[PDB]
């Protein structure tokens, strides 16, 4: 999946 | 995509279709139909998925 801001 | 609002320099802030507000810094994941973009929680999610999985949002998997 694409993600964004994570920790 | 259409969750998109500008500020004073142009960039441009997505809106979490599930709950209707903003980026707020939150983990976000981005629906691999439509592009609309969602805060995890708003979807169910608490760890990233599997870096490979592809994931929709709840409007692309209907069917
Ligand atoms: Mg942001
Ligand atoms: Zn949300
Ligand atoms: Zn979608």
């Amino acid at each position: 999946a694409r993600t964004k801001q994570t920790a | 995509s259409m969750y998109v609002i500008r500020d004073e320099w142009g960039n441009q802030i997505w809106i979490c279709p599930g709950c209707n507000k903003p980026d707020d810094g939150s983990p976000m994941i981005g629906c691999d139909d439509c592009d609309d973009w969602y805060h995890w929680p708003c979807v169910g999610i608490m760890t990233a998925p599997p870096e490979e999985m592809q994931w929709f949002c709840p409007k692309c998997a209907n069917k």
